[PDB]
Formats: structure tokens, sequence, C-alpha cells
RNA sequence: CAGAGGUGAAAUUCUUGGAUUUAUUGAAGACUAACUACUGCGAAAGCAUUUGCCAAGGACGUUUUCAUUAAUCAAGAACGAAACUAUGCCGACUAGGGAUCGGGUGGUGUUUUUUUA
């Protein structure tokens, strides 16, 4: 019935990537950002800038045949932060609005085991 | 049908067993189930079949674990609230000497807790300092300040010059003539 | 140790498929 | 190993004996590095020469690849070119050596010599008496694993141009001077691209070759084979890679708009069989799809059509043996059994696939202990069972496949063992009633086991499931190997041995069994041809009357000896091949003296030193507490039962000596008489002699359609 | 960025062509899992091409998926697993996949870590009956009893020592003794979880006993036989 | 079946109970001796069969 | 497939030889998060993944042994970018209270388990 994928969803403090993949992981199927779709480089990580980018991929989803989403977010992860953007929660509502079935919510940052720095 | 959980100790038991109508009355306005186990400990947030907001249930998810980490159920639903996000920062791989390490974050909270109070009213935020991290909760600018502050801090730099700084920086924002110029002969 | 059991070996099958004078000196 | 000196280029088998040895040791004496380095030196011994010379004829290729080049009068450089020729040459006298041997005798060269390199290599065992003191080549169903009779009526001379369907010209008489050489390297090359891949390597015997003649006559001069030429028929012998065995489709080259030359020799090969078929991804290439047989292998239909239309339209083509041989094999009563080939499971999968729903089923019922595991043991689910599974076949000995049923640990067992038996029963009876309770659809019973001796209160859950197949579950606890430990210390001094068989087929059934089975399983999967030759074998045995005093896992082990350790043979590639050489190998025996040590694997865990010295002490230990044998007389061990005993124990003399007698007269009838239709015949006839006794009797029903066959 | 403030690098100095619609040229593979599992067809793949059917098998062959136990299984009680799936055997519009590794999820981790009392690691590699190459991370916490009044449950260092010798030994046992195939179906109903409860019910009372993450590390040569065994040969339609 | 399982759990309790308690319940010697033995031990029998074994 | 990074906004830089991103791997130099304290050890500086090897140490338990062998220390010997709002009467010292870390004794039942650990 449906077709699944994964959305990667990689939302730091300045941009947000929504990154449509198969769920091999490896064949990806759209790619956009706010950084493409927001004219004011200031504002490179906006509700806005990400509902745009959500929009095109959804576009590009349904038009080549997928339906539903295992939406993985993502921070910066390692030794900067770990809290997703503004750019994460409105990537995922606007598909949701859009209106690909969200098939599963999973938070993926890399947090370091044991981080990389010198201990003055 | 997607779920999260966290675990509380027992002085949080008691707090949580007073204000959890409060806590499940704003949970169900945004039609998302909650349940609070006592026996174990665990603060669960489950989405119901009538649920249609994804952001909603993961800003439960940082609710409860709020909750657990201790601040008070205003700020828990502050964050509850769309544009705000919350942070931890890691104060406790940076100094090897005990006595330097607690004379730095001593010296983040300041005296009467000074310096800690003008850092949550200059970036909006609300700052926790506990033992070997930093819970600070706001809108995203202040969160991207507050780390900076804290690590600066946690190096050799006085929060008091970064204080400074984020007051000089306001009114130079504050008069618009100057959306080009660099700043840095105006700070310190 | 293969050295000692082959060599062994080899030089039973070597008496057993030896020929004889006689019949190199009749031929 | 069966070579000589003499021309093969005629149908024959040979090219490399005495003097070919003698010249390439010389040559590799002189040198034979990539750079021209020496390869064997002066003060070499003669296992140091043989070692060398072995390694360089397994190792570098001398036909396709690349030629070596020496001076005999200055060195020897081995260089990259292959002539599709063998091709050692000499520039000082200008000549090739090996042209005696054809491409065929090379590659078997090739392969014998990675064999002896391998055993050369083999550290654990003695390979000695192994390479050299065992001729393989007396029967040709033991040294190669597909023999085809083929007569020829050719007639005469001038008849030829009738007679056959190439054509023998004047430059064909240049290049292949004899019609034997014509005609031999026709069939090789006609059967090699008809085969492919089916087939690892190929030899073509010309049976009724004389190379003598009086001096009054001219040359040899003969009239059998239905002409007057010096042979009586030709022998085609096959050595076959068996996974490719049995593909249905023998696939070509693609479609593009031109034909291309080899889709041409393609579709000039095949003729009316060829094809264009588009596949189930969506391939158009080229392949002539034929049919599987139970009786009688794609090999066969394969080779009487590529003879019958590219060699002559008046030979006869046979294997009547291997035809034979699957009819001997039972066929189930199921749809389609007669066009199904002999290496389908897809019974055997039927009945894991009910397994795996009961699986569940009783996996996810509910008892004050949770399940722990679930262990299929069965002879099915090793493919090892003489009949195939068939569904509501209840008449069959093994309709029954036994599951091990092993709970989770609890301290609150009983510690005595008629009560813990007794509340096993109650495990299954609360089990048999959530069943019945639940899922109706399964039927079920409850029956005994009193094949462990003085445990008497053994009670088996009889379950059947509704796609027709039954499983008794029996318990296994962790409980077991201590209460009979702690008997079999309790008990005095003369009931202690007696204890010890008791102990010991509790372990044959309950422990090491899933160890067996799973072992066998997987390397099954690996020998496919296995699951064949055990149940040839299991049905031997059963029409010799030596299956009811001899257990099966025993049956499987002796078996599988082939498969495991061909060594000096090859792998076998056929159900005839395979129980010859079982049949060869149980009669070789001398089990008064030789222990049996296996290490079940798949081809290249093995049994290192320690563990097979540790194995051969304990083998010794047992002769000489027995040295006769008069209590034990197979010493079979394997990585999951370094014991020595375990499968092989209480054996009556007069059985272990009936059968190796059996063997021996199998052996000789085979050697005085040659294999065909009555010599099988009388291999499967029971011999109902040397008994001083027999009882006929009869059942009022026949039971070949409730058994399924 | 589109916008036209910002400068002009070396860039889009030249861009090639939009004229190829790889979304056209693509093919509609279909995955099928083992038949240890329940749910086996799960969702399909895309392929470049088959103009190289090199090129579809090389992608094929080589790609590695993963899901996660609910989808797999139909249970929210193994909704916190993922496992990982290879990619071996391909035949016909269906895929062919091998187990391949499994992880906890984070946020499960998270979830089960406490304060006040002790976390046991223990990992240990080992070899299958398959001759495969294993390594197993399990994790435990401790618990304190129904009657304890002290707020921390702390173990002690030969506690600790104890229960990992206890664990390791017991991974090792279970491994050894299983194939791939037993171990997933072992893994699945979750059956190592009581079973080491069960053996170190005796030193120290611990609650959350997982084996938190398997990986494969060398597997064997490949065999199409005992794959589509595991699993559980086809005709044309003579175009002319 | 059921009958039987049930009357020789019943009988098989009752005897593993009075043997537990003949046990751990505390056997002196005629002369003032007392008998060491554990926590988790329900039978003189396995008592003298360990002394036996050593 | 055309931006990515970064900032209050920028800028330097990397990017049609595909940067950023996605997936399977491989190597390298560090580090040892959450558990992590109401703590533990070491003379101090200091010390957190596993498992061994080597030697050391405290307290405890002792109807063991030596029988004043000790304490305190000037000299000598061993070990070894920072600071920035902290500040507590002391002592040759009386009763204690809740904690907790390590050892031992007794009572007492739950959790445990039973001739094999």
């Amino acid at each position: 019935s449906q077709v699944f994928g994964v959305a990667r969803i990689y939302a730091s403090f300045n941009d947000t990537f929504v990154h449509v993949t198969d769920l091999s992981g490896k064949e990806t199927i759209a790619r956009v950002t706010g950084g493409m779709k927001v004219k004011a480089d200031r504002d490179e990580s906006s509700p806005y800038a990400a509902m745009l980018a959500a929009q095109d991929v959804a576009a590009k989803c349904k038009e080549v045949g997928i339906t539903a989403v295992h939406v993985k977010i993502r921070a910066t992860g390692g030794t900067r932060t770990k809290t997703p953007g503004p750019g994460g929660q409105a990537a995922l509502r606007a598909l949701a609005r859009s209106g690909l079935r969200i098939g599963r919510i999973e938070d993926v940052t890399p947090v370091p085991s044991d981080s990389t720095r010198k201990k003055g | 049908e997607s779920s999260f959980m966290t675990l509380f100790p027992k002085y949080r038991e008691s707090y949580l067993k007073t204000i959890w109508n409060d806590v499940t009355r704003a949970l169900d306005k945004h039609n998302i189930a909650c349940v609070l186990d006592l026996v174990e400990g665990s603060m669960t947030v489950k989405t119901t079949r009538k649920t249609y907001d994804p952001a909603i249930i993961l800003k439960a998810r940082d609710l409860i674990k709020l909750l657990a980490r201790s601040v008070p159920f205003p700020q828990a639903v502050k964050i509850l609230q769309d544009d705000m996000a919350c942070d931890v920062i890691k104060i406790g791989n940076f100094v090897t000497n005990k006595e330097r390490f607690v004379k730095r974050r001593q010296r983040l909270v300041g005296p009467n807790g000074n310096t800690l109070k003008a850092l949550e009213l200059l970036t909006k935020c609300y700052i926790l300092v506990q033992g070997n991290t930093v819970s600070a909760m706001g809108p995203f600018k202040g969160l991207k300040e507050v780390r900076r502050v804290v690590e600066d801090c946690m190096k050799n730099i006085h929060p008091i010059y970064h204080i400074k700084e984020l007051m000089i920086k306001r009114e130079l924002a504050k008069r618009p003539e100057l959306a080009n110029e660099d700043w840095s002969r105006f700070l310190p | 140790f293969k050295s000692n059991i082959f060599k062994l070996q080899i030089d039973e099958l070597l008496e057993q498929v030896k020929l004889k004078q006689k019949h190199v000196l009749k031929v | 190993r069966g070579f000589s000196s003499n021309m093969s280029h005629s149908g024959s088998l040979g090219g490399f004996g005495t003097f070919e040895f003698t010249i390439l040791m010389a040559a590799l004496l002189n040198g034979g590095g990539i750079n021209s380095n020496k390869i064997l030196l002066h003060g070499f011994s003669s296992y140091q020469l043989f070692k060398g010379v072995i390694k360089y004829l397994a190792t570098m290729d001398l036909c396709h690849d690349g030629h070596l080049q020496f001076h005999s009068n200055p060195a020897s450089k081995y260089i990259d070119e292959g002539f599709q020729t063998p091709t050692l040459f000499d520039k000082s006298t200008k000549v090739n050596i090996l042209t005696k041997m054809t491409v065929s005798s090379y590659q078997i060269l090739k392969e014998y010599a990675g064999e002896t390199l391998r055993m050369l290599n083999n550290v654990v065992q003695d390979q000695f008496s192994n390479i050299f003191l065992t001729n393989i080549s007396r029967f040709d169903n033991l040294k190669y694993d597909l023999c085809y009779d083929v007569q020829l009526p050719l007639g005469k001379y001038n008849n030829l141009e009738t007679s056959l369907a190439a054509t023998f010209g004047s430059m064909e008489r240049v290049k292949f001077i004899t019609l034997e050489n014509f005609l031999a390297h026709k069939i090789t090359n006609v059967a090699r691209y008809a085969l492919g891949d089916r087939i690892k390597y190929i030899q073509i015997e010309m049976v009724g070759q004389k190379s003598d003649f009086p001096i009054t006559k001219r040359k040899v001069y003969s009239n059998t084979g239905g002409n007057h030429f010096n042979f009586d028929f030709v022998r085609v012998k096959l050595i076959v890679n068996p996974s490719e065995c049995d593909k249905l489709v023998t696939k070509g080259p693609a479609h593009s708009e031109t034909m291309s030359t080899e889709a041409a020799v393609f579709k000039n090969f095949w003729g009316i069989k060829s094809s264009l078929r588009r596949f189930k991804d969506g391939s158009i290439t080229h392949c002539c799809v034929w049919s599987t047989s139970s009786s009688e292998p794609i090999i066969s239909s394969i080779v009487n059509f590529a003879l019958q239309k590219h060699v002559s339209k008046k030979a006869q083509i046979s294997n009547e043996t291997i035809k034979k041989f699957h009819n001997f094999l039972p066929l189930p009563n199921l749809p389609s059994s007669a066009k199904t080939s002999v290496l389908n499971l897809s019974s055997f999968f039927n009945l894991k696939k009910s397994f795996d729903d009961l699986y569940k089923i009783i996996f996810q019922m509910k008892l004050p202990l949770s399940v722990k595991s679930i262990l299929p043991v069965g002879s099915a689910f090793r493919y090892t069972s003489l009949c195939q599974p068939v569904p509501f076949a209840y008449s069959d000995p093994d309709f029954f496949q036994d599951v091990i049923l092993e709970f989770e640990t609890s301290p609150k067992w009983p510690d005595e063992i008629t009560s813990l038996e007794k509340a096993k029963t109650a495990f299954l009876l609360k089990i048999q009633e959530e069943l019945s309770a639940n899922s109706s659809t399964y039927r079920s019973f409850f029956s005994r086991d009193e094949s462990i001796p003085y445990n008497l209160e053994i009670v088996t859950l009889n379950i059947l499931t509704p796609e027709g197949y039954g499983f008794k579950f029996r318990v296994l606890t962790e409980r077991d190997e201590i209460l009979y430990l702690r008997a079999i210390a309790n008990a005095r001094n003369e009931l202690k041995p007696e204890l010890e068989a008791t102990f010991l087929k509790f372990t044959a059934k309950y422990l090491a069994s899933v160890r067996h089975t799973r072992t066998l399983e997987n390397i099954s999967h690996s020998y496919q041809f296995y699951s064949p030759v055990v149940r040839l074998f299991k049905r031997w045995l059963d029409t010799h009357l030596l299956l009811g005093h001899i257990t099966d896992e025993l049956a499987e082990l002796i078996a599988i000896k082939p498969f495991v350790d061909p060594a000096p043979y090859f792998i076998p590639g056929s159900l005839e091949n395979g129980f010859l050489k079982v049949l060869k190998f149980i009669s070789q025996w001398n089990w008064k003296d030789d222990p049996l040590i296996l290490d079940l694997v798949k081809p290249e865990e093995r049994l290192t030193l320690a563990q097979y010295k540790g194995i051969q002490m304990n083998f010794t230990n047992l002769r000489n507490s027995d040295p006769n044998g008069t209590h034990l007389q197979f010493f079979v061990a394997s990585k999951n039962d370094p014991s020595g005993i375990l499968y092989s124990s209480g054996i009556p003399l007069p059985i272990a000596t009936r059968l190796t007698a059996l063997a021996k007269v199998a052996v000789n009838l085979l050697q005085t008489h040659g294999l065909n239709q009555q010599t099988i015949n009388l291999l499967f006839t029971p011999g109902l002699k040397d008994y001083d006794f027999v009882v006929d009797l009869r059942t009022p029903i026949g039971l070949k359609s409730s058994c399924g066959i | 960025a589109v916008g036209k403030n910002k400068r002009l690098s070396k860039g889009k100095k030249g861009q090639k062509k939009r004229v190829v619609d790889p979304f056209t040229r693509k093919e509609w593979f279909d995955i099928k899992a083992p038949s240890t599992f329940e749910n086996r067809n799960v969702g399909k793949t895309l392929v470049n091409k088959s103009t190289g059917l090199k090129s579809a098998s090389d992608a094929l062959k080589g790609r590695v998926v993963e899901v996660c136990l609910a989808d797999l299984q139909g249970s929210e009680d193994h909704s916190f697993r993922k496992i990982k799936l290879r990619v071996d055997e391909v035949q016909g519009k269906n895929l062919l996949t091998n187990f391949h590794g499994m992880d906890f999820t984070t946020d499960k981790l998270r979830s089960m870590v406490r304060k006040w009392q002790t976390l046991i690691e223990a990992n240990v590699t080992v070899k299958t009956s398959d001759d495969y190459v294993l390594r197993i991370f399990a994790i435990a916490f401790t618990r304190k009893q129904a009657n304890q009044v002290k707020r921390h449950s702390y173990a002690q260092s030969s506690h600790i020592r104890a229960i990992r010798k206890v664990i390791s030994e017991i991974l090792t046992k279970e491994v050894q003794g299983s194939t791939l195939a037993q171990l997933t179906s072992k893994l699945i109903p979750e059956v190592i979880n009581k079973e080491i409860e069960n053996a170190t019910k005796d030193i120290f009372p611990l609650q959350n006993i997982h084996v938190r993450k398997v990986k494969l590390l060398k597997q064997p040569k490949f065999d199409v036989g005992a794959l589509m065994a595991l699993h559980g040969e086809e005709k044309g339609k003579k175009v002319t | 079946l059921k009958e039987d399982i049930h009357t020789h759990m019943a009988i098989f309790e009752q005897r593993e109970a009075q043997a537990q308690e003949d046990v751990q319940s505390s056997i002196v010697d005629e002369d003032g001796f007392t008998l060491v033995v554990g926590k988790n031990t329900k039978s003189l029998n396995s008592i003298r069969k360990k002394i036996l074994n050593k």
C-alpha cells in the first residue's frame, strides 16, 4: 500500500537539511535546504525557510512515489550543541501538513561516548 | 503510536504528585496522553489517535525531561510553548584541579547570584547550574549566547566581561545606524 | 616431524619397489 | 592416479608418465622462476623435490595462461601467454613436450596436483598411504562421477560421409590424422560446449582400443563396434559440478540488434531447442529450457540431444545404472513427484513451515515457567529421513519428528527422578490443555518413551498439526545430567556399567543430538548430494536388515564420511558414485585397528593437533581395555563428540562382522562382474541366508499409500 | 542564498544541464526479510538502471537496510529494537536479505539510565557454529529490594566483576552453542535476558538486563544454497 | 494421567516438607553436640552422602 | 545537485574535478560521557572502559609474636598562562544526632536455593 522512505532532517542552528532517502539509506530522492530556499542570508535557518524546503521535498516525493516517512531528526552533535533546530520542528510539521504519512519519528544525533578536548 | 519516558527520584515524586493534574491539563489541551508511575518512578508521554503535531510530541518529551531534572512547572510549560528550546552544557571535562573547577563554577553563579541573574535577564533564558552540567531554557539566540558564555567561563574568561559585552551589543543593535560595521572597534 | 615420518615411509616404499641385480644381469 | 606416457589424443587417457616426469623435474632442477629463479636444488631429498614439482604443477598454468621455456644444452623461464595446449618448450631442441596430453588430461592433472598439494600441506593425519597406496583408477564409476555408454554403428571409411554429421576431409586428416583422433576431439568440443558449466572436467574413453597387431598385418585390423575400426564404443565420463548439476535453463548470450557471433554459434548449436525468453526481472536472453525428471538427469537429456544432433543420427545413448539408481530411491506420494528432481527439498521445507507456526503458538502460550528454547532435532530437520515427509502419511516410522522443549532455569525442580519426570509431564499436560482450549484445529495425545532404561515415566506429547504433521515434544531440563551422574555415583560396583549404558543412551538422545542436527543440516546445505546418498544407504541397510540394530545417527556418520574426507578420490557428484564410495570405504575399513575421526565442516573449526591426538589416545585406551572388540567395534568421533562410544554402543559383533562381510561380498561382486542392472538388483535383494531361521509375516492391510509412496 | 546580494565566486561559472530524469531511468526492487520474522515483505528500494546488470547486481548486493522490530513483528513491546539487514542474494524483483546487526535506540538507553544505582556493561566477541564472528554488548542495571531503606543500591567492585564473569560465560556458551539463525530466533523473544536474570539472581539483584547491541564482524564465503534454504529455477515467456 | 500426577505430587510434597523440617529442626545429639547445617539444605541423607563422598 | 561554514550582520575559506549531505567500510591521534555522589583511594600533586601480570596499603578480626623498640622536628633527601569575592575564633576538648564508606558480632525473616559448587 504505502511506500516508505526515510527523511533525514539535520537541523542545526544555522541551517535545515531536509533529505529524503529510500529505506536502504543510499539512494537519495530529494534534498533541498533552507539556505537554498530563503533570500536573506541571515535567515538561512528560519521556520519559513524550512517550510519551503519541506514543500519542495514533498512535491518530489509524491512525484516519484513515496507516500510515508520514517523521520530521523539530528542536531550538530559531537563537541558542539545537542539540540535540533527551528527548522527541524517546522520541516516536520510542514511535511505532515503536506500529507506524507509520518511513519516513525526518531532522534539520532551523534552523542560522543568520550569527547575530544584537553583537560587543562 | 510514539512514546517517550524518563525517570525521576523521590523528592520530585512528591512534587510531581502535587502538580500532575496541570501537566496532563496542558498535554490534553495539546492531545498527548501522559502517565506517571510512582512504583517505578517514570513519566511517560504517548501519542493518541487524535494528535496532529510531531513537534508537540518532541516538545512533550523535553517537558518531562525538564520536570525530572528539577525545574519548576511554569518553566516547564514555557518549554511546551512554540519558540523555546532547552540545552544542557557539560562543564565537567575542562579542568583537572577540583578546587579550580569549584571556584570557576561558583564564579559562574556569582555573588548573590547577580551574574547569573543578569545573564538570564540579558539572554531571556532560565539557567540552572547543576553539578557537572548547566541547563538553560529559552530562545535559540539566548541558548547560543549562553553556551558561548559558559564555555568561556569554564575556560578563563570572566562572565562580567561577557555581561558588559552583551550590554554593549544590546545598545548597539538598538541604534540601527550600523547594520554593516563590525562592532569590534566598540567591544572590549 | 614431517621429515622423519616421510623419510621412514619413503624408505619402506623404496625397499618394497627395489629390483634385483640378478634381473639386471640377465637382461 | 592412472596416467601414462601413452597418446591421449586418440580418445585415451594419459600423456604424462615416467619420461615426461623426468624431463619436467630436470627443467625444474634447472630453474622455473618468474625471473628464472631455481625452484629445486641439488641438495634436496626426494620429498623436497616431489613437494616442489607438485607445488609448481598446482600453482602454475601451462595450458591457458602461460608456457614454460628452457634450454637443454641456459635457464628456464615462465612466460604469460597461454597457447591452448600443454606447453613446456625447449629452444635448444625446439620441442614441445606434452603434446600427447590433451586439454582434459591437463585439467585432471591440475586437479590432482591441487589435491595432493592439499594432502601434503595437511599436518593432522597420516596422508602417506592415502596418497600412494590407493589406486582409484580401478572402477570408472568410482574415478569419474558420470559414465555414459554410447554406441556408434559407423560402417566404413567411405560410409563416413553418411554415418557422420561432421566432416573428415583433407585438412581434417592433416589436423587430426587418425579418424579416432578426429572423432574424439569432436566429441570433446561438442560435449564441452553443450554442458558448459554443469561439469568441472570431461574425459572421453575409447573402449576397444588395441595398440597391438602382429607382423603379418599392416595395422590394427578389427571388426568390432559396428565398423572396421579400433574401438568397441565410447565411454563419456564427466566430473560434475554438483551445484549447477540441475539448473533448469541453459543461459546463453543476450539479444542485441545484430546477431552476435556467440549467439550465432548458440543458434546453430541448438537449432530447434533454442529460444528467446523474457525472464522475471526482464532480461531478454537465449536459453534452451529442459524438464526435470526424477529417474534421469538433465545431463543425460542434454548429452542425448547433443550427440544425436551434431555427431550422427545412428548413435545410441545409455546410462541405465544411474537410471535404475534414481528408480531405486523412493518416490513420495505427492503431486508432480515424477518430474521433481532429486535435489528438491520442498517437502522438508513445508514441514519446517508448519513447525514454525506451531513454534510461534507454543512460544507465546502462558506457563508458570516461561519457555527458553525449542529445538527441532528430527531426521526430517536434517534431511536424512528415508521416506520424504508426506502430509497425513501416518504409518512411516519417522512421522513424528522429535523436538526438544526446554524451559528457563528454575531452582524449584524436584530432586527425585520419577517425580521430576512427573513434573515434566505436568508441564506437557498444561501445554496440551492450553492448545486444545485455544487453537482447536490442532489435535494431540500422549505417549510413552521406553527407549531410556529404568526411567519409565518419560511421557511425550504427540501433536498433529492440520497440514498433516506430527511432533512428539519431549522436555529437557537443567537437572537431568546431574541426577544421572548422582545415580551412577550412588550405584554399587556391579551395576555401574549398566547405568553407564543408561546415561549414554540419555546423552545420545537428548544432548548431543541437537549438536548433531544443526551440524548435519549446515553441512548438508553445503553438500546437497549427502541427502540422496544417506537415503540410499539407509535403504540398502534396511533391505539387508541391519537398521534395527544400528542407529540412524551412526548411519548418517558412516554415510557422510566420504563427503567430509574424499581423499584421495573426488567429492561425489552422483548418487551412484557417492553410494559406491561409501560401500568401498566401509569394505576397506579395518575397525579393529582404524578409528573414524571426522571434522564435519564446509569445504575449504577443524580438529587441531591436540584434539586429534587426544581422541586417538581415547581410542587406544579403549583398545587396550578391549583388544578383540567383543564390546565395541566402531570408534567414530567428531568435534561435537570426542568420546568415540556415544553412537556405536551396544552393537552385536555378529551384526558388525555381517555388515563388513556384506560390504566385502558387494565389492568382490563389482570386481568380478561389470556394474549393471542385474548386479545392483542382486545388491538390493535381501540375504535370508546364514540365518538359522526366518519368519515370514504379512499385515492385513498394504501400507504403501499410507506410508506415502 | 538564492538572492542577489551574495557575491559571485567561481561556483556557478558553468553548470551542466537538467536533461536526465534519473527517477525516470531508475527501478523499483522489492526486498524480503528472512523466515525468522513474521512480517516479511518490507518496503521497496531504488536502483539506478539495468543496462549494466553488473551495476544492478553490484548496487543491490552492496546495500544494507535497517528497520524497527515493531514493523517487523507487529509488537510494540519489540518497538524499542532496530535490526539491520544485509542484501546478499537478488532474484527477479525480489531481494533476499540477511541478518547483519542489531541496536537499541538512544531514547531507550537514556530511559534506562538512573541515578542512585549501578550500571554494568559487558561485551564479548564469540564465534557461532556457522563460523560467523560476532560481538555482543549486554547491559544490566541494579535494583533495591522490596524492603530497602538506603536510598542508593550500589554494587561493589567484586560483585561487578563476578556478574561480568557470569554474563561473559553465559553469552559465550549461548552463542557458541547456537548458529546465526538460532541466535536470531533467540534474540526476537528475548530469552537471554531472563536467562541472565535467573543466573545472577544469587549475587546481586539487577533490574534492567538487556542485550544492547550485536555486531557482525566477518562473514564466511557466500552460500546461495543455504540462504535460499533459510528463506524457503524459473522459465521465461518465449518472446519471438 | 491427571490423577496419578496429582497424587504423586501431593505425597512427594509432604515427604519433602517433612524431611526439610527434620534437617533444619536443630538436630542436637545426646551428648550436648549440635550439628552444623547450612541455609538451603534439605536432606540429612544428602549430608551423609557428602561425608561419604569425601 | 548548488551552495555549504560562520556571525549581531559579515568576511577569510571549500565548492561542476561535485563542497555540505546520505550509506557501507578502513586507518590515525587522543579521550573514557551518561552511571557520578550524601562518595572512594593515594603522602601531596592526582586517580574513572575490560581482563590479566607484578609489587605495595589501610582498617577490621586475633586467648599469635618482639618487649620500650617511641614522639616531635632546625639541617639533608624523595615526590610535584594563572588569579578575580572568598573569611571559618582557636585549643592540651564534654556530651552527642541523623547520615553514609570499609570490617566484625548477634537476632530476624523476605529475596535466595536443592550432593555440587
